[PDB]
């Protein structure tokens, strides 16, 4: 049975905060397609040839 | 006549397939001849059950 992730309880309370103190630059990729291979048929040449 | 129209507007426009034509025809069979014993099967006095 796959693992949804990992289990994390967040301490939540009505008086607390969690402030960060540092950060990270983190660089991400993201690839996404934008053509595809134009082709052409002669319809005629494919069918019957000649 | 691809687009049907006598007016073409500016731009670039798929009509057909060049094809270079074969220019003679060449016919290639063994050359051995035998003259086929059709004569044996067809012409046959008596044939089999
Ligand atoms: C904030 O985080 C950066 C890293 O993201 C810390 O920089 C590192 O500091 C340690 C100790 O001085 C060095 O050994 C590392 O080489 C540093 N890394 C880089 C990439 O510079 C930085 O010290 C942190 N600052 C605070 C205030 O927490
Ligand atoms: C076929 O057989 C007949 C006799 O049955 C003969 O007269 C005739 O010549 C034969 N024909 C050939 C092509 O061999």
């Amino acid at each position: 049975t796959m693992s949804l992730g990992a289990e994390n309880s967040v301490a939540y309370s009505n008086n607390s905060i969690a402030i960060p103190t540092n950060f990270t630059i983190s660089v991400t990729t993201e690839i996404l397609p934008v053509s595809m291979t134009k082709t052409s048929v002669d319809c005629t040449m494919y069918i019957c040839g000649d | 006549c691809t687009l049907k129209s006598f007016t073409v507007e500016k731009g670039i426009y798929q009509t057909s397939n060049f094809r270079v034509q074969p220019t003679e025809s060449i016919v290639r069979f063994p050359n051995i001849t035998n003259l086929c014993p059709f004569d044996e099967v067809f012409n046959a006095t008596r044939f089999a059950s």
